[PDB]
């Protein structure tokens, strides 16, 4: 009674007959803003069922030679739904995650993500390679969308901070021999009860190969992870025209 | 006026922070207890799932043959408070009489404690951080030698005046914050408040403070959070002259009553610029040091 | 005893032990914390907890 | 006039003294503050989280900084072979400067308890195996033999449904409290060793790949203190920040 | 010969401390104090009050420094056309440097709260129209038609007997305090802008004048509060007083 | 017309949730607006010159002579305070000496 | 406790909090004032006062 | 402000003043202590030997 | 001016003047002038044993 | 990406073979007749 699992919210569903658990993260339960916190006197708007509710980005090929892809939240969701309306007409914003990676493969296949979520994963560059120029990362790469963007050094997890102590964040570890899901329920995470979701990001979501994938040929050599996240306990307010970006 | 079932059975609205977790008071270390062996099935304390995400519950009573052990070791020096006050350097000002950086008799430093690496990696082990300060100011010439100079230290915060010249008209100190200080005496020591809109600052922003297109040009936003944005620290030699004795002030910071939240991964690649995480691609550095082979040690 | 309840941790369930010769709370000591962990919230973040000797995977 | 007399420790700056200092802004309120998660109120909080100790430190070069956190398990010829081999040792340069209990003892002089070491099989289902992951208490030179090795501490590891196994290097110190290694006299404080051995052997059938690998995973336990903070050493920098 | 020993702070003048100092005089008593009309115990007090927002900053001559009081209201085609707009933003350079909320928050960094802007109708009894005050929250760039600008806060103001309406801009920031917003990254601390079109037209029969005027007079509210006080900088000074 | 302000709210014109607001109205007292030591003088004891070649100056008390602590105080017409004042004295080169 | 009541706030509704160490009151420090408001005396000073709802021309 | 006046025996280190010093280390708590045999509480226990 | 920094086991020494371990962010450090008194600190027992 | 707005499961393989999708009531009218090509278009369910 452990390794099954169904996540309903709203008008989906997802089943899992090889689950390992799930994920509470920091160990707080997604929320609502308390009276004592809030400051912004407007009423905000709490549609309950049309933006908490099951969203599917897109899938990455887990090749060999895979390096790694990241995922910056809200973003994955601002183009994308009633979510994605709300939050271009409403200024504010407030939620919490519910994340679902799928990767299925055969009892002959191996290998190992590590999927962790990151808050404030801001992104750094190579510099040029030397260190002299004070180079900056594009708007196509600080915030990719739905289709993710890749990682060029993830050791350094592209900020200069290693790999190896990211499980002291929320992780859950993908082993195609053990499981196929990695469930993560995240709370709202910020200094500041609502922000914007079109120019900050929460937090990050890295997906990484730790365990090389090896199969022998005969096999299937298309293994996809696919994303798959709901909001939770979503807010919203200061309502204005749409814009977005 | 709520009568549909839909609302009356609902959780929105539920502000409290349902929480999976207690604080338990944990003075000493925990202490171990007698343990004998087991020879049984079902029961295999050894056997994990990291899969799960979590870390292994295991004791030692569990795996080996224990014996009782009182531990009276104190977890008391871990705490953020012991660990985070201790003075440490954040920045440094030279005033010399000459040159190319302040040749006029006054220099303003924007706060950022992100210039030395001692102090940044300490305090970038966090996302979110809490704190009061005590800042202490060690004025001296480049040999360390003491003179006898009197000088004006005042906080600008933002939208305040920043001053143009040593003779400008907001060294006045009307409203603004200013401390004068001869160079014989000890060195200067003020506390200072928690003192950002928001409630904590954050040394990591992942975003754009500014809307709009988000080009090449105006790239230079990227990280920038000016809720830690808390001004400009100010200093002169007071007097409508040139001074005749060049100078250095280094500046002191400690934390109290600190919070923080969220730790992250410990920086293993150097620092090159301040407020940006940007590494030598060309140059990277494992977070340890090497072997030859994996048999031999 | 008449002091501006100012520091960063008024509204905090811990409780120090300040020295203080002003009215201005931040300018106190940063005195002894309370000794306080919570390790599950990081090491067992999970919504059903396994004991020790259950096999975790069922 | 009350007379005093002014004792030696004046007009020095200590930078580790619990003193008042006076207040720049009267009647300052700050913000409020909210339920942010993640409180962390202590470090023992982080040290008991498991974090990657990655053993296969061979390569130097860039793209080859993957290939150091997991080292691989082959088929051999059933005589009991040797896989890897590492210190116990955590402020030590080695395997723990991965990990942030060596990251977080490098801030600290001092440290006392027992340590847990997880490693997890990343191989196919039907892979099976068993492997024996021995602790060689001080004293103990290099096992050349299995045999050597079980005399210490072990644990025998069957891969199967559960792809975890913890190894639990327990305290065995003279000292209450132990210091940080290195080459010389301060081997007084060493930890001792951690060996893995094939038991059996890797087994594994038609089709699925003969090659797998194993991520260790280190941590620390409800027992452990650390004492005396210090300024870290094994991270270094070049001067010149920006 | 009690011993002490003298701390970091010593011999520093600090212009906001709040300690003793030595008197000059003893003995002294000052003349008593009788009622004066209007003491002030709070700067929230003169917050509260409406001063006038002068929109129409676009004269820069001597004798048009009157015109910048009042902005004008003629008719139009009755396609919804812009009458004027100015940003919410009290600290900034515009139209509320003309108020006291505007010259008081120079003096502190921070502030929060509801404001109050009231338009007052200064027209003939004969005219009669209608008008849509906007408040625009941040993001929103400047509106191009009344169709996008409704869709922010907003009220309809009827001219009549009640020759004012008042449009409260409510506190909708995701910080607690807001500082003071200018041209680059500070723009993270916007208000919104204030957009006025015409709904319907200004009406006048024959005989009336075909033109008015509104006056502007902007306050804040019970729950304003400003913070961390500094020196204010939308006011300078020429050196060499006499 | 009245000369009155506004008795509006924010609750009888948009719709608004309770807030418990916690800021304070303490920096806002006449108490810490004023109490900041500001200059209000500054007299010069030359050698040679014009103004004071003879050792000594007097200086007839105005806090009107310096825009910044002036206009703090002319913001209100009446005032009733006691003071302290502070003398820091040097060279023009800002040099300390023993005098 | 013997010292002359000789600030410029002895006769004032507001009570202070303040130190010293001299017999001049007005040695002593600024104090913590007290927190009361009458913004009804600058923004309402009228005769009949009318409420928020009252258009207040009838 | 509290005046206070100066006396000699100012800026002196006296070897054999017990008076207090300031620590270097917040919160240090030292190794506990065990029960080692042979405790010296005076020195007059060494000159009757 | 002078640095006093104790460097503990395990911390890195200082090769020259100029090096970035007197920055002291973690290590007990005391600057003094020579004209002031001399220091003193209090210490604690500081050992494992 | 255009689907999942709608209602949906995720299915994965395992022990159980089965799942089942419920395609739940949702009309403006109480009743529903028969759909076919034409004006009695407005009776559709839906799609899968
Ligand atoms: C009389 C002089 C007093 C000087 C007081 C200075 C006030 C500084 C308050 C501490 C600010 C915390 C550090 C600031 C934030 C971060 O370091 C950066 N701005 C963001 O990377
Ligand atoms: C040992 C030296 C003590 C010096 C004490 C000086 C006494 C001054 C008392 C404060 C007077 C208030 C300011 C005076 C009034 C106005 O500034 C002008 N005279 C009128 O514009």
């Amino acid at each position: 009674s452990d390794r099954v699992a169904q996540l309903t919210i709203g008008n989906s569903t997802i089943t899992t007959q090889e689950a390992a658990n799930i994920i509470v993260g920091y160990g707080e339960w997604p929320s609502y803003c308390s009276d004592d916190d809030a400051t912004a006197v407007d009423k905000p708007t709490r549609p309950d069922v049309s933006v908490n509710r099951f969203y599917t980005l897109d899938t990455k090929l887990w090749e060999k030679s895979s390096k790694g892809w990241y995922w910056k939240f809200p973003d994955v969701l601002t183009e994308t739904g009633v979510f994605g309306q709300n939050a271009q007409f409403h200024y504010l914003y407030r939620s919490g995650f519910c994340i679902h990676v799928q990767c299925n493969a055969s009892k002959f296949h191996q290998g190992a993500l590590l999927v962790a979520i990151l808050p404030e994963y801001v992104i750094g560059t190579v510099a040029g390679g030397t260190g002299t120029e004070d180079s900056h990362p594009p708007y196509k790469q600080t915030q990719p969308g739905a289709d993710g963007f890749e990682l060029q050094h993830p050791y350094v997890l592209d900020a200069g901070i290693p790999i190896s102590q990211l499980t002291v964040c929320h992780h859950q570890r993908i082993n195609l021999r053990t499981n196929n899901c990695a469930t993560i329920i995240v709370p709202y995470m910020n200094t500041l009860p609502f922000d914007s979701a079109l120019n900050h990001c929460n937090f990050g979501l890295l997906v990484v190969p730790i365990s090389p994938l090896d199969f022998d040929q005969g096999a299937t050599p298309v293994i996809p992870i696919t994303i798959t996240l709901a909001p939770m306990c979503s807010e919203f307010a200061g309502l204005r025209q749409a814009v977005t970006q | 006026g709520d009568r549909v079932a839909d609302v009356i059975e609902s959780s929105i609205g539920d502000s409290v922070s349902r929480a999976l977790t207690q604080a338990l008071p944990a003075p000493t270390g925990q202490n171990t207890q007698v343990s004998s062996h087991r020879l049984d099935t079902g029961e295999v304390p050894a056997l994990q799932a990291a899969e799960i995400g979590a870390s292994s519950n295991t004791s030692d009573e569990s795996m080996i043959e224990t014996r009782c052990v009182l531990n009276s070791h104190s977890t008391a020096e871990t705490t953020l408070d012991s660990f985070f006050s201790r003075a440490g350097l954040v920045g440094e000002i030279d005033l010399p009489l000459e040159g190319t950086t302040n040749p006029n008799g006054y220099a303003n430093w924007d706060i950022d404690i992100t210039g030395y690496a001692q102090m940044r990696r300490k305090v970038e082990l966090f996302t979110y951080m809490r704190f009061d300060a005590e800042f202490t100011f060690v004025a001296c010439t480049p040999t360390g030698q003491v003179v006898p100079q009197l000088l004006q230290y005042m906080f600008v915060p933002p939208g305040a005046p920043k001053p143009e010249s040593r003779e400008s008209l907001a060294w006045q100190t009307a409203t603004n914050p200013s401390v004068f200080v001869k160079l014989t005496d000890p060195p200067a020591q003020v506390s200072v408040p928690f003192m950002s809109p928001a409630s904590a600052y954050q040394w990591f922003y992942d975003g754009y403070p500014t809307f709009g297109e988000h080009k090449q040009e105006k790239d230079l936003e990227y990280g920038a959070c000016p809720n830690n944005m808390m001004g400009t620290f100010s200093v002169r030699t007071v007097g409508s002259s040139k001074s005749k004795y060049p100078l250095v002030v280094r500046i002191y910071m400690r934390m109290k009553h600190v919070r923080a939240w969220i730790p992250r991964p410990m920086r293993n690649q150097n620092y090159l610029f301040k407020a940006n995480p940007n590494y030598a691609g060309n140059s990277i550095k494992p977070t340890g040091t090497s072997r030859s082979a994996i048999t031999t040690l | 005893s008449h002091e501006n309840s100012n520091s960063a941790t008024e509204g905090s369930t811990i409780n120090y032990t300040t020295i203080n010769y002003y009215k201005d709370s931040y300018a106190a000591t940063a005195g002894k914390q309370s000794l306080k962990q919570d390790p599950d919230k990081f090491a067992n973040p999970v919504k059903d907890i396994f004991t020790e000797m259950a096999a975790p995977l069922k | 006039g009350f007379p005093t007399e002014l004792k030696p420790g004046t007009n020095q700056f200590l930078t580790t003294d619990d003193g008042v200092s006076a207040p720049i802004l009267p009647n300052f309120h700050p913000t409020p503050c909210i339920h942010i998660p993640g409180e962390v109120r202590n470090l023992l909080e982080l040290c008991q989280v498991e974090t990657i100790l990655e053993v296969n430190n061979v390569p130097t070069n860039a793209t080859s900084l993957m290939e150091r956190l997991r080292f691989p398990v082959s088929a051999q010829a059933g005589k009991g072979e040797l896989c890897a081999v590492f210190r116990a040792d955590p402020g030590r340069d080695g395997p723990w400067q991965s990990t942030m209990l060596g990251q977080l003892c490098g801030y600290y002089t001092q440290w006392s308890g027992s340590l847990e070491v997880t490693f997890m099989f990343t191989g196919s289902f039907m892979a099976t195996g068993k492997m024996l992951i021995a602790y060689t208490p001080p004293g103990g030179p290099l096992p050349k033999d299995r045999a050597t090795a079980m005399l210490g501490t072990h644990v025998i590891w069957d891969f199967g449904l559960q792809s975890s196994v913890t190894l639990v290097i327990p305290w065995i110190s003279n000292t209450h409290y132990r210091a940080h290694a290195r080459d010389g006299v301060f081997d007084y404080y060493t930890t001792g060793l951690v060996s893995i051995w094939y038991q059996t052997n890797y087994v594994v059938p038609i089709g699925a790949p003969n090659t797998a690998y194993i991520i260790a995973l280190a941590a620390a336990q409800k027992n452990f203190t650390m004492k005396l903070c210090k300024d870290t050493s094994h991270i270094l920098q070049t001067a010149s920040i920006q």
